[PDB]
């Protein structure tokens, strides 16, 4: 059937952020999480720019 | 007055390309759901009857 | 193979210098990796379909 | 018997427009669809910039 | 040989005639040894109020229980001694008492189906006899997950609007309604201008009036007035309903826009694309190769047990949609590939599948007026709704006018980016949440 | 072999979808101009014009 | 019929003994790259034919593995070479195409 | 003032193949060939096929594959349907008009040119399962199909639903050889509604000459007598009871025809007393609730089962079925009326009548007279027949029906159930 | 019931006890397909105290002391308040039971009602089958004596 | 029941290197594929150290 339900790639990205169930319930002390994440990348990004002239 | 079937009571089956697979012969039921408490599944392991192929506008 | 050896011939004119025969030589060199990969390889097949009976 | 079933009162939470069972819904969709969209719009050209 | 087109203009005239009273009398003559004669009243559900509600339905029951010409039971006595069959159903807008009868039975036909509609005797004795029924009714229907089903989508659907009533009410009002509210809701309602008397068979309309005159005259007439109100809009609303219950075995899931009423131009065209969506059913023949998107991949992939679209009029409103069984783990996609193929009617639908869809609603149309009973009734439901009796040959007309552009133009109308009435019932853990299934009502390619 | 799409309804399909092709340049391009400041592009907009000369 | 026929027959003879399947019990219909018209004909396979192939082919993957090749009796003889699959990739073929027309109206 | 109608015309090719049709002019049409290829002619070494085959009509056929013959006829609105009886195997198509060139083609590619392919019917077997599972949730068709198992052991004993123990079973080459044995011009009749003569005979001669199956309308049933019983536990018990009454056609059928009337069939008043009904009445006086019975009456080429039907709480089984006998024990003894012989006579001729006012229902009917008389009978004389039954006919039917070698089928909580032996 | 299902003679004797008896008799070995999932705990402890009663139970030993069964006995086995007798009285009635196969041989079991055990009649049946013939006692015989 | 087929890590690894069917067939050149995934991770370390320096 579908698409994003299927394609070996896809799947992954969906069941971990699109249709993976969670608390209807969990507050947010729940962003930190994502907010690590944003922070990984973002350390990632400004941290390989500062590299190109350090 | 043949139509062994219409004929009122013995079975005739019927299957189909469009409408749904039917089963219809005579003996009761009939004076059955007004001495009432007779059930019936809402499409357990099944089909749908009246099924379609009448409309309007 | 002709691809494989037309990529020998085409790595050794790389590794000489643009005068004499290798000018030329190397301009074939190309022109049949192109026809060969392009045009050889598909139309022998075909062939070889046909040689099946398939 | 499931036809005991009341679907509750919603007007507490309704938009102005659809309160209303005397009138259509038609009429305020357009808006009320606009209103959010309009917002959401907004808020690309925000994260755009 | 006689084309299809030459066809529809063979079929005879709707005779329609009114009486100095308000009752309008329709036929639809035939060569027919057998016929089908009955009453279709302007009465419904959508009529009543919070309370009154299952009044009509109450009275249905009581309706060929007794007149206060024919008592206790001698009007089936009379009606099975001849040989006819009687019969009466009842909607949300609509209520009906038809017998099927000889042709030569007309008059006593004629003369049952005026003691029944006027003279009903509701004694005390079976209104009483009756709630314990219609009580047990409510019990059986409730087992009928497809009857809850659309229920239930009305019941939002309609959020507050008396449209959201169900035909038999909830067990309170037909615990409690009293002969009383019974007497009421008849004077209310059963009165001239508001009831057909329809037929279709072999006679002559003429004798249809004579008979209306004799023994219907003495409805309206020095009537009406005053106390006589109109039907209020009703405001559709795009919720949800979700009864889970994981003891059923099969979910139901029956999903709904607002669509226009019985007389809006719109419908034919809404029906093609309905068509071409289809029903489908597990006993279908013929599997992969179906035609429709929907009913080949459902078949194919096992989707589903059995869907089927649809399009209820009502007034001025309707729902619009289709309604499937399935898996408890078949939901989503299910309701995955039925969303999209509502999309791909609104902004891609090809000119061949338009054809197929206008040529199934004329196969539909057609094969349905066949027979007196199936006529009659679409008589006096057609004088209820459209004021006329729409002649096939227009039908066809208009289906014709209908090509692929009318379609996505229609469906993208009532279907684009539109908040549905979700109901569901049975195992749905899998049923989309409504912003996903909301979401899914347009697409971002287009 | 691309002829297996060669036929009515596919002439249909890509009739229905061209306005929205055509559509979904218009945001491609202004999309462009609008993120590279277009110089040779901008300067015809009326307003956009905060490059003096 | 004559000399021009059996010229291509036996360049056939020829490239069919070059491919050299053959020489691993192949046979023409067990080489065939499997697509989806393909692998539907190998679904419509009888029993007997089915079960044949898959120890044909697991003999030459066996070989193929230890790198030998059968005995010479034993390599398949070109036109003794019994084209199996053909009848069924015909037809499944057939069908598609009918769909791929009906596709277009 | 609609125009006087047409007549139906009927041909018997010297062949044995019957050919009828009717110009109503009909925005629609119907065509059916009528086969004698019903459940009867299955034996106890390929019983089912007639079920796979019932349901195998849109397999490929030479000139036209499933693809089309599904998307083919979609594509004009119309439909592909095969109903089959004990007895017969009625193949109908349907659609508007100008359309019936196309729906004749597939429906003759359909009955002679099926090529069973191995695959599409093994993908098809799994059907017969779902099939029956859909129909056989009506305890009527078990208790029906454990009658008939019950009353015969020939032919008419076969069951209109595959064996579960040959689901999966049944071979092309039994599809094969159950046409070639069936579906041949002298057990072939062909019905038109909104086509003409010259169409169906030129159809019919040049496609439908098929000959070399067998002969009869019969193996010829033995009846036997005795009685199958299912506990299931169902609150309801359902239960048929049965003796060998007459034949299709005949006059004596006719009697029967006329006494399941008088004993009472369906109701005829959304939700009634079912005052005009012996059985009914008879029951209620001393049963106090749940409870339907009506008289059953089935009649084949060969025989036929009549008596009475009865569904009750799983307790009152007994008392339902004793009463219900009784009152068909009491016509027997001749305390029969006579304006109530005369109601019953109005109800089945207003009934038959009424069975033929649609299409579908009168295509129906010309079709299985083609075969069971290769004739058409027309209403005047069918009801002028159901009069010529006597009050002693009527009589003497219920006599037969008491004093005969019995059948009994029921299905539930049995252990109120009686035994035959019992009744 | 599956696993013992597997050989005709279960079915085959079970439809003919089923077939013989309107009774008790008549009653399966196996529990009928409809109340798998359904026989409940309360209709086992019904079971048990109504048949697992002193008057129906017989303790037997072997390679034990009677003192010792006997004190189990008067210990723990007096139990009473089920029912009382060896029976409902099994009706005897006849007919036949008919299952389609395909099992490429024919199971059959014919049979008429004969003697009670205990009794003597049922040792003249119980001679009876010797002389018509039981099982073989020779590994592949003609069953000359049969 | 075991322990590599079901821990999350340990199946991934497993499905990826120990249970995973491969013909018994395929021949030296499908060595490159693990070989290149040697060279990536020879670069990656010898690499790391280089740049500790440079
Ligand atoms: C914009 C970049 C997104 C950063 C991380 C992506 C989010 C995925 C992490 C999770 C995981 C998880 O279990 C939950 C549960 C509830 C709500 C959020 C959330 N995550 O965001
Ligand atoms: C010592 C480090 C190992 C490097 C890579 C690990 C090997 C995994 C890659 C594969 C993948 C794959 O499909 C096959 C197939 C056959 C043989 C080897 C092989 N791999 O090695």
């Amino acid at each position: 059937t579908n698409i994003r339900k299927s394609h070996p790639l896809m799947k992954i990205v969906n069941n971990a952020f699109i249709d993976l169930p969670a608390p209807s319930n969990i507050s947010s002390w729940w962003n930190f999480g994502s907010l690590l994440g944003i922070c990984l990348i973002l350390q990632i990004l400004t941290g390989l720019f500062l590299a190109m002239h350090y | 007055m043949l139509s062994v079937a219409a004929r009122s009571g013995p079975f005739a089956p019927v299957l189909s390309a469009t409408s749904r697979g039917v089963a219809g012969a005579l003996r009761p039921l009939v004076q059955a759901a007004v001495p009432a408490t007779s059930e019936s599944p809402v499409l357990d392991l099944k089909r749908s009857v009246l099924c379609r192929e009448s409309l309007r506008g | 193979w002709a691809l494989v050896a037309d990529l020998l011939t085409l790595t050794w004119i790389g590794g000489q210098p643009v005068e004499h025969p290798y000018i030329t030589i190397g301009q074939l060199a190309s022109v049949l990796y192109f026809l060969l990969i392009l045009v050889l390889m598909p139309t022998a097949g075909t062939i070889e379909n046909k040689l099946l009976k398939w | 018997s499931h036809t005991d079933i009341k679907v509750p009162d919603f007007s507490d939470y309704r938009r102005p427009e659809v309160l209303d069972s005397t009138k259509s819904s038609k009429e305020s969709s357009e808006a009320r669809k606009g209103f959010s969209y309009l917002v959401t719009a907004t808020t690309t050209v925000g994260v755009a910039y | 040989t006689a084309t299809y087109a030459q066809a529809l203009q063979s079929v005879p005239e709707t005779q329609v005639s009114q009486l100095d009273n308000g009752l309008r009398v329709a036929s639809e003559q035939s060569s027919q040894p057998t016929c089908t004669v009955g009453v279709w009243i302007d009465a419904g559900s959508r009529y009543e109020s919070e309370k009154n509600n299952g009044a009509g339905y109450f009275v249905e029951h009581l309706a060929f229980k007794g007149t206060k010409n024919r008592p206790g039971n001698a009007l089936e006595k009379e009606v099975e001694s001849m040989g006819a069959h009687l019969n009466a159903y009842s909607t949300r807008e609509h209520t009906a008492y038809y017998i099927k009868a000889l042709s030569k039975d007309l008059p006593k036909a004629v003369e049952l189906l005026a003691d029944i509609v006027q003279n009903c005797s509701l004694e005390d004795s079976q209104i009483e006899k009756e709630r314990d029924v219609i009580l047990q009714e409510l019990q059986e229907n409730d087992t009928s997950m497809r009857d809850v089903v659309f229920n239930y989508l009305h019941a939002t659907a309609f959020q507050g609007t008396p449209l959201a009533q169900s035909v038999e009410g909830p067990s309170e009002n037909v615990r409690k309604l009293s002969r009383a509210d019974l007497t009421e809701y008849l004077s209310r309602h059963y009165k001239a201008p508001r009831m057909v008397l329809a037929a279709a068979g072999g006679l002559e309309h003429r004798q249809l009036l004579d008979l209306a005159q004799k023994h219907f005259s003495g409805l309206s007439g020095t009537y009406d007035e005053d106390a006589v109100p109109t039907l209020s809009p009703c405001r559709f609303t795009g919720s949800q309903i979700c009864h889970r219950e994981d003891g059923l075995p099969l979910a139901h899931v029956a999903i709904a826009v607002e669509g226009p009423g019985w007389a809006h131009p719109d419908n034919v065209a809404l029906q093609v694309a309905n068509a071409i969506i289809g029903h489908y059913d597990c006993t279908y023949g013929g599997g992969a190769h179906l035609s429709s998107p929907l009913a080949s991949i459902a078949a194919t992939n096992k989707l589903c047990q059995s869907f089927q679209t649809f399009n209820i009029c009502y007034a001025d409103t309707g729902l619009l949609g289709a309604h499937f069984v399935c898996d408890h783990m078949s939901i989503d996609d299910m309701m995955f590939v039925l969303q999209g193929q509502w999309m791909r009617l609104c902004t891609s639908a090809t000119e061949s599948e338009v054809l197929r869809g206008k040529n199934l609603l004329r196969n539909a149309l057609v094969s349905h007026l066949d027979g007196t009973t199936p006529v009659c009734e679409d008589i006096g439901r057609s004088l209820l709704t459209y004021g006329r009796r729409i002649p096939l040959a227009e039908w066809e007309s208009r289906i014709a006018e209908v090509d692929a552009r009318v379609v996505r133009e229609v469906c993208s109308k009532y279907f684009y980016d539109q908040c549905p009435a979700v109901a569901g019932f049975g195992p749905i853990e899998q049923l989309p949440d409504y912003n996903r299934i909301r979401s899914g009502m347009f697409w971002l390619r287009f | 072999m691309l002829t297996r799409f060669l036929g009515p309804r596919y002439r249909q399909l890509a009739r229905n979808w061209v306005p929205t092709a055509q559509l979904w340049g218009a945001v491609g391009a202004v999309g462009l101009v609008w993120a590279t400041d277009w110089r040779l592009i901008l300067d015809w907009v009326p307003y956009i014009n905060g490059k003096f000369k | 019929v004559s000399a021009s026929s059996r010229w291509l027959e036996g360049i056939r003879k020829w490239y069919y003994n070059a491919a050299g399947f053959n020489k691993l019990g192949l046979m023409r219909d067990d080489t065939i790259h499997e697509n989806d018209d393909v692998k539907e004909a190998i679904r419509r396979l009888p029993e007997n034919l089915y079960d044949d192939r898959v120890f044909r082919i697991k003999r030459a993957l066996d070989l193929s593995m230890r790198q030998q090749i059968l005995p010479k009796e034993q390599w398949t003889k070109y036109e003794e070479d019994k084209s199996y699959l053909e009848p069924y990739l015909k037809e499944v073929i057939r069908e598609r195409k009918e769909r791929e027309e009906w596709a277009k109206k | 003032v609609p125009p006087h109608p047409q007549d139906l015309e009927f041909t018997r090719l010297p062949n044995g193949l019957v050919i009828a049709s009717l110009e109503n002019y009909a925005p629609a049409s119907r065509i059916g060939l009528f086969i004698k290829a019903g459940s009867r002619y299955e034996n106890s070494n390929n019983l089912g096929t007639s079920h796979l085959l019932r349901l195998a009509s849109s397999l490929t056929t030479k000139g036209a594959s499933s693809f089309k013959i599904t998307r083919g006829i979609e594509a004009v609105g119309g439909k592909l349907s095969v109903t089959s009886t004990r007895e017969n195997m009625a193949y109908t198509v349907e659609c508007l008009r100008d359309d019936v060139d196309i729906l004749m083609e597939f429906l003759l590619n359909v009955t002679t040119a099926p090529e069973f392919r191995r695959w599409e019917v093994a993908a098809l077997q799994p059907q017969l399962r779902i099939d029956k599972a859909v129909a056989l949730q009506n305890p009527q068709a078990h208790v029906i199909e454990n009658l008939h198992a019950a009353a015969y052991r020939n032919a008419l004993a076969n069951s209109l639903y595959c064996p579960d123990y040959r689901i999966g079973k049944v071979t092309p080459v039994e599809l094969h050889d159950y046409v070639q044995n069936h579906f041949t011009s002298a057990r072939m009749a062909l019905i038109g509604l909104g086509v003409s003569h010259p169409v169906l005979k030129q159809v019919a001669e040049q496609f439908l000459n098929i000959r070399g199956g067998l002969g009869l309308s019969g193996a010829k049933a033995k009846y036997h007598g005795g009685e199958i019983r299912e506990q299931n536990g169902d609150s309801l018990v359902h239960a048929a009871l049965v003796a060998e009454s007459a034949a299709i056609g005949s006059a004596e059928a006719n009697a029967f025809s006329v006494l399941q009337h008088v004993l009472g069939a369906g109701p005829h008043v959304k939700r009634g007393s079912n005052a005009t009904s012996s059985l009914y009445q008879a029951v209620a006086k001393g049963v106090h609730q749940p409870f339907d019975v009506s008289a059953f009456n089935a009649s084949y080429s060969d025989s036929g089962l009549f008596g009475f039907y009865t569904i009750s709480q799983a307790a009152s089984a007994g008392d339902v079925i004793k009463a219900a006998y009784n009152q068909v024990k009491t016509i027997a003894q001749g305390n029969l009326s006579n304006p109530d012989v005369q109601a019953a006579k109005n109800k089945l001729k207003a009934g038959y009548l009424m069975s033929v006012e649609s299409s579908e229902g009168f295509l129906d009917e010309v079709g299985s007279q083609a075969l069971a008389a290769g004739s058409y009978t027309p209403p005047s004389t069918v009801l002028q027949q159901i009069d010529a039954v006597a009050d002693a006919d009527v009589i003497n039917a219920a006599k037969k029906f008491v004093s005969g070698r019995k059948s009994m089928a029921a299905s539930g909580n049995l252990g109120h159930t009686p035994f035959i032996d019992e009744l």
